[PDB]
């Protein structure tokens, strides 16, 4: 039957990042030999994936779409339909399985023609996403409260979309809204979870919102002791960037989010799910380093290849079911030359991970406007999800008043309410996030918006 | 596609090294720990292309309860670099922890060429990382490394050294007998028509590989199946099951497919096989018959009055005489009676395969000879060894050239215990260096006449063994006309004769006879015509009288 | 740009054996399957460049229901190392995802050459890539893999191996018949004039493949289009189409191409092809006729007379004699009648491809004709041979050098069985050696003597059969008076007669003569010279009382 | 420095070539098209060094209308590697985009040597990167590639061949007519006395 990538159906963004070739147009340079209307070897538009434009607009890596327009041609390309070849590869440092060789499965039966290949960790040569747009400083304000008040860290979910990022050629941009919480045993310098027990529930809530688990954020604030927000400077040059259990704890989520392809050969390719670090600067101002594990990463953690050290830059290689070939790491030296380390037991964690660039809009227009609600999971300061505050928050005691539910945080507890219908309540989260006042006019006069006015007419 | 002893037939032989080279370590690795000799771990295969050396290492290893490893040639090479060694290191760890182990290589050469001879340091890493890697295994592992190609002469010798690869096992080209197994192993598959005579097939095939023989199993089905294309119509999706039922392979399919371009083989190198010809088939000639009865006989089959009496035979035998007396027939019909093994070498078979440089298989004459020793090794036209400078007047370059300082070395560089034996053949004798009839190197020189009309006689009895002759043919009478004739002009006259009966039998079908009349003869008889001037006979009559003067 | 079997055409034979190889095993793999026999996966085509190898796997491809891949030589060596690699992987997961599937390289040659003949490992690793991924296949699959180049020697041989590439497909010159039917082709597209006699064109073009056909056909249309220039002004940005209509290319325009720079085709290859002179067309000799009748009609027309007989026959064939005696053209007549196919190979030609070193193509040319048997190997000039080194007698070397050794090994390395035979001629046979006349290489010696004034008056009249003679030619009062003079010598006459006539034809168009007179002859035949001294006959003569004393 | 046909003189029946296989295909593919038969795309031109080769170039492209594309030998091969065979993917598509085009290439045999003689597989990739280029080109796009080169037989003659280069234009000395016609080009610039 078909290929995964012809039944496989990509987001609506990567069809609208298709239909563009992403060439930056040059005109007459320098050494044109012609007229205005010829051309030489120094007035050709430009690649998306050009390295001297890169370096010049200081970008580190190309896009994946400017990654997926380089490896390929373009007559290679999927609208051919049956003839196409998927340019993407996923990696597959498991096992060959079902091996065409006569000997048993990997297990009691190994070859040459079952076994994977030795890991040449190099830089990813790409990335997924570019930047990461936090809609909204509001955004960062209410969630760095927990942190002003404990001083322990804090670990979120970023929720958002994916949208064209003008400023990178082909730039994808993690838009940023909403951040859910699942049940969690805090600690310092590191965090364990319990199970997140609501998963198809705060799910839904962005299947109603038009949002989803676009990535992951977590914090790394150590307030440095001298009261002004300043940090130890831990996560820099001489220190670290990442610590190597969060690199696997985020590959294990990120393994549970891959992006569907229609360049790759499962139809699967990536993954939307990104990672941020908030931490603070030199300068002594809480401040953002944003990331994703390579492809290699993902799958080594698939595979279960690789294990932290004491020494957060140092990797262990583990020691022997599976099986573990050589990794290496492409070195520059102080004269330029590239030298495959023996990785074998240990090696630096920087050939892993993606450098993001992070920021905001202009102006904060978001599709949240409102914070009204005490977060969840923080009973051990008090701060807890009872029903009593939607006389305030909503207000409805106070019948007259409006709709204030553009607080995902507040929708969740709507969704933990669960009280509108699933027509309803994307016709709360069609409100929750337009806003339209014919719709608002229309949700106040539905029964089920009036089933929840008058039942919370009736509390206390 | 799971391979066990009876999927893989003829070479018994060879089979018989390797159960005891591998499924005799690994089922009882006791055998050598209580006689207290290390267990070879060096078994090379090597032979002809296409020969089963593939086949025959799972039909080794699937023959075991040990476990097995498989590592291709272009496999690894097929892989980038760095990668390519760690997979020769993730190969040996596996096998060392499953200890009853084989470890088969195919196509040894593409990972191990001369260090001398090749480019890329890559090349020179995986063939330093193999070097290195036979060296770290353990006696205690009972580890059982395989390698097979089919240019054992293009390997890194460092490999063939001791400790590394010590048991050369050649794979030989089949004889008929073994052939014929072969071709049961792929027809009992197939479903063949009842005039199949496989044992015809195996004697008209002489020197096929087994992949010879599968694409001539492989052809004859497809004109069965193109005899029945008429009543099978490709546009439809699925044919009917009564043509399959009556699809059953001809003996004419195979007739058809001894002819076409499958029938060409591997024959263009050196080859050892048994011959054909035996001495019923040589007229004449019972006094040198008896000589090499006396000469090479006497060795092969009793060493043992040798040191009784203490000495070392003469190992160096040199046919000569005029041309066309039949010298080539005689060293086979010598190894076929005493059951030796033949090597058959020409003079401009040196010579061709030294535009191409092939002289380690020169000495790999020598080599496989003593691999198959009993053996006699034959050197056919030593005229063209001479005539490589013309002759001995030639280009005023004699016999001595490249080919003869390198066969000087390779005949003096036999034992004189080994049976392996030298046969020098040449219709130009005065035209030769003495430095190879030196003694030691070719002493014994033997003198072909042509034969006396006794002789013609037995000839003409011998050559006619195989064909309808008429009833009325006077042989003698032939014998006594032919007077100056050859042997070689004899059976050049059966073939006017029997073109003259075949101007008469298919002039006849086109206006059976199957017998060769005396009017085919007298025609013949009249248009014969002497091929040796007696004045040259009288050269080698004074050679046959005395050619020891030099 | 989408082929069909009618887009290509002339090379049936050749689309019968892929037919039988592809189309065959996937549309219906369940003969294979009933017969229980392997489906072959290694078709290889090969030929001289430009002769539809690219177009004849789409013409195969697209006339499958079977998901058709594509690879193209340099594409992948214009990628990047490890990439390209990655691609063949990319390549064989899709033909294996989706089983009837055809896999066709194109230009085999330029991503696998001689492993030994190389220096890149990047070149080393995708020939062992591809060994690889060939071997990692299985007939479950289903999968074709298809290869076409146009140098089958520069390939590795292991590929050309048993069960990687076991199918050769030669696709050879097409006959003037054949490349009629591609002319059709080409034309059919294009706007003609009724004039247009391909068949005139097919006759008079003799070795061009279609590319050169397909130029050819390019060409004539642009001197149409001359034509038309002065209708045309370059200036316009649009002609109007008047002179569009009136564009019909006429059957000079094809004259004109005819002589253009595109008629020198690829023809410095050894060639098969069959001849198109007769018995006819060769005045006298009869007798020799008959034993080419006898000698190589027999075995072509009636194998089974000798099996009836148990006599394999004589394979060599020399013909000898004086210069000048139509030697060349026995040959091809004989060829022509027994429909055989036939390979001229020259001396030099033997020489000039040595300076370049083309012997295995020396060896292809017994493998070709062992292809295209029944096939006869003509061997023009033997005297080069001996002219390689000066003669026998020439710079003190004889005729043996590493051509004849080369061809030694040749002659004597075919099948006695096959019908595949080897005609030799020179006109200076004493000056070869008889190594080569050595009986089963070369036995057969035919002397070619001078025909009489009959003979001549059958020349005469074989060669004027296509000139307008003169009515009052006594052919006979010519033969009369031509004694000593050859066939070539009688030619010679002609062209001189005829350049005689010119010298009254166009003598007359300055100041139609379509005859040739007595007047243009008696001239001629007062300025007649014979060529061959008698002397010299006499030691042919000799020879041909007695050359078996050699 | 831009060139029309008068620029260049003597070698008329060479430029008669040129302007049936490069101005005529450009200005009407529709003779093309009417007739039924496919433009020549592979002009190839040839001769000693220093006889206006790259000078007919410019001579034929400037006067035409068609989109024109210059690619220097030399200029290729001092390029890193990969990057070099990026710009002749860079040029193709920029010429397919512009369909009237030219694409003229000088020392052709810089970035194509034979390759059976040479060495660097960087040399071979260019090569192999020209060999897939040229073939991927259409009808429809109708661009006319150009290329020139004072040694024609170092070339592989794998572009040589038929659907790559097929039209092998020799540019021969001048006879004394034509060098007279070449004296006059470069002397009505030149200030002369009226001996001369
Ligand atoms: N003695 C034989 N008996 C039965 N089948 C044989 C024999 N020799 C060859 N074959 C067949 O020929 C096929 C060719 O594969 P192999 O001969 O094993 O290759 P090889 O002999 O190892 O030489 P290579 O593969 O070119 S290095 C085998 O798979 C068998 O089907
Ligand atoms: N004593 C003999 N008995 C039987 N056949 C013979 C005898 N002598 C010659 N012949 C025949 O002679 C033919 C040629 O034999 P050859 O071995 O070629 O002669 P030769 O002595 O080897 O010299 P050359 O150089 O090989 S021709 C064959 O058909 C033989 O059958
Ligand atoms: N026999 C033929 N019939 C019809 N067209 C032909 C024939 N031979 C060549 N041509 C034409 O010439 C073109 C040359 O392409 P191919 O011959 O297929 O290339 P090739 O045969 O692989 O030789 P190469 O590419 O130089 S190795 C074809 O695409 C046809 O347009
Ligand atoms: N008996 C003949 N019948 C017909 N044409 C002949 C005859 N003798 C010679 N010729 C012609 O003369 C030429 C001789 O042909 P060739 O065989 O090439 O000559 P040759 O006898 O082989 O000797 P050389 O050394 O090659 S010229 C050809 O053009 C023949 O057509
Ligand atoms: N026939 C000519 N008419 C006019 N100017 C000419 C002629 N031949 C050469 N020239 C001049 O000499 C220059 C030669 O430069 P090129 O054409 O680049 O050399 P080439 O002919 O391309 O051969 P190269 O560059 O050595 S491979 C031209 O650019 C003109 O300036
Ligand atoms: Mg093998
Ligand atoms: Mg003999
Ligand atoms: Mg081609
Ligand atoms: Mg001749
Ligand atoms: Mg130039
Ligand atoms: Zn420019
Ligand atoms: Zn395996």
């Amino acid at each position: 039957i078909k290929n995964p990538w012809e039944v496989v159906r990509q987001s609506p963004l990567d069809d609208r990042l298709d239909k563009l070739d992403g060439k930056i147009p040059r005109k007459r340079g320098a050494m044109c030999r012609h007229g205005p209307k010829g051309m030489c070897d120094y007035c050709t538009p430009l690649d998306p994936f050009n390295p001297q434009y890169l370096e010049e607009k200081k970008i580190k890596y190309m896009s994946v779409h400017a990654y997926m327009r380089k490896i390929n041609s373009a007559t290679n390309r999927p609208e051919l339909g049956s003839s196409f070849i998927p340019p993407l590869v996923e990696p597959y440092y498991r096992v060959k399985r079902d091996c065409p060789s006569g000997h048993p499965q990997w297990p009691e039966g190994i070859c040459t023609k079952c076994q994977p290949s030795a890991i040449t960790l190099q830089p990813q040569p790409f990335r997924m996403v570019d930047h990461v747009e936090f809609a909204s400083p509001q955004i960062i304000d209410r969630f760095l409260d927990a942190w002003r008040r404990t001083g322990v860290q804090r670990l979120g979910i970023l929720y958002g979309r994916y949208l064209e990022y003008d400023a990178v050629p082909l730039g994808i941009k993690a838009v940023v809204e909403a951040i859910y919480e699942p049940p969690q045993v805090d600690e310092i310098d590191g965090i364990t979870l319990n199970p997140w027990e609501n998963e198809q529930e705060v799910n839904q809530v962005a299947k109603y919102c038009g949002l989803e688990q676009v990535g992951v954020i977590w914090t790394d604030l150590l307030d440095a002791g001298k009261g002004d927000g300043s940090v130890v400077c831990k996560r820099h040059a001489d220190s670290y960037f990442l610590a190597a259990q969060e690199i696997v704890f985020a590959a294990r989520l990120q393994a549970q989010h891959p992006k569907p392809s229609k360049w790759s050969d499962t139809g699967r390719f990536g993954s939307n799910f990104v990672t941020c670090v908030v931490s603070g600067n030199e300068q002594g101002e809480i401040s953002i380093s944003a990331y994703q594990m390579s492809n290699d990463a993902v799958e080594m953690v698939r595979a279960d290849i690789i294990e932290p050290s004491a020494d957060p830059t140092l990797m262990l290689v583990r020691e022997e079911t599976r099986y573990i070939p050589e990794v290496f790491y492409r070195k520059i030296n102080e004269y330029g030359a590239n030298v495959l380390e023996n990785a074998k037991p240990a090696f630096p964690v920087e050939y892993l991970f993606v450098t993001l660039t992070h920021g905001f809009p202009d102006s904060p227009s978001p599709l949240f406007t409102d914070n009204i609600f005490p977060i969840e999971n923080r009973e051990y300061v008090g701060e807890a999800q009872e029903v009593s505050a939607v006389a305030k928050a909503l207000k409805v005691h106070e019948a007259d008043a409006p709709m204030n539910v553009s607080d995902f945080h507040l929708l969740c507890f709507i969704h933990q309410m669960s009280v509108l219908s699933k027509e309803e309540e994307a016709l709360l989260c069609r409100v929750a996030t337009l806003h339209d006042l014919a719709e608002s006019f229309q949700l106040r006069s539905t029964t089920g918006w009036q089933t929840l006015h008058m039942i919370l007419q009736s509390t206390g | 596609n799971e391979v066990g002893y009876d999927d893989i037939g003829g070479c018994r032989k060879q089979l018989a090294q390797i159960r005891e080279m591998v499924e005799l370590p690994l089922r009882h690795p006791q055998l050598f720990k209580s006689i207290g000799i290390k267990p070879p771990r060096g078994v090379l295969l090597y032979g002809p292309p296409g020969t089963g050396k593939t086949l025959m290492a799972r039909a080794v290893a699937n023959e075991t309860g040990a476990f097995f490893f498989l590592i291709n040639g272009p496999e690894i090479m097929s892989k980038m670099a760095g990668e390519s060694e760690s997979n020769l290191r993730k190969a040996f760890e596996e096998a060392e922890k499953n200890s009853p182990a084989i470890i088969f290589i195919d196509e040894i050469d593409s990972i191990a060429p001369k260090r001398e001879k090749t480019n890329g340091e890559v090349e020179r890493r995986v063939v330093s990382q193999l070097l290195t890697l036979m060296d770290g295994m353990k006696a205690r592992s009972n580890v059982v490394v395989m390698a097979a190609t089919n240019r054992p002469n293009s390997i890194d010798p460092a490999l063939r050294r001791f400790g590394r690869f010590d048991r050369e096992v050649d794979i030989g080209i089949p004889d008929p007998t073994g052939r014929l197994e072969i071709l049961q192993i792929h027809t009992k598959n197939m479903k063949l028509a009842d005039d199949v005579d496989l044992e015809q097939i195996a004697a008209e095939t002489h020197g096929y590989v087994g992949s010879d023989l599968a694409a001539l199993c492989s052809e004859a089905a497809m004109q069965q199946i193109r005899e029945k294309m008429d009543l099978i119509d490709l546009d439809e999706d699925t044919i009917d099951a009564e043509v399959l039922d009556s699809l059953g392979v001809t003996m004419d399919n195979f007739r058809y497919a001894l002819g076409v371009s499958n029938p060409s083989a591997l024959r263009e190198v050196a080859v050892v096989e048994v011959p054909n010809v035996r001495w019923e088939d040589i007229g004449g000639l019972e006094q040198v018959k008896q000589e090499l009865k006396e000469q090479v006989q006497y060795p092969v089959d009793h060493p043992e009055k040798f040191l009784k009496f203490g000495l070392s035979p003469s190992r160096g035998v040199l046919f000569y005489g005029p041309p066309g007396t039949g010298k080539t027939m005689l060293a086979k019909a010598v190894a076929n009676e005493c059951a030796a093994n033949f090597i058959s070498v020409k003079g401009p078979e040196l010579l061709s395969m030294w535009f191409g440089e092939s002289e380690s298989n020169i000495r790999d004459i020598f080599d496989k000879a003593r691999a198959a020793a009993p053996c006699v090794v034959f050197l056919d036209e030593l005229d063209s060894i001479a005539k490589a400078r013309g002759g001995s007047i030639g280009d005023a370059g004699g016999a001595s050239d490249r080919v003869v300082n390198q066969l000087l070395t390779e005949m003096d560089g036999m034992t004189s215990k080994k049976n392996v034996f030298v046969i020098g053949a040449t219709n130009r004798p005065e035209q030769l260096d003495p430095a190879l009839c030196r003694p030691g190197r070719l002493d014994q020189l033997i003198y072909v006449p042509l034969p006396d009309e006794a002789g013609r006689l037995s000839i003409l009895k011998a050559q006619l063994r195989k064909t309808p002759v008429s009833k009325d043919v006077d042989l003698a009478y032939i014998a006594s006309k032919t007077h100056g004739f050859s042997g070689a002009d004899l059976a050049f006259i059966t073939q006017r004769a029997v073109k003259l009966a075949i101007k008469e039998s298919i002039a006849a079908e086109i206006e059976p006879v199957p017998e060769l009349t005396k009017r085919h003869f007298e025609e013949a008889m009249r248009d014969a015509r002497r091929s040796v001037s007696d004045v040259e006979i009288r050269r080698y009559e004074a050679f046959a009288q005395q050619m020891k003067n030099a």
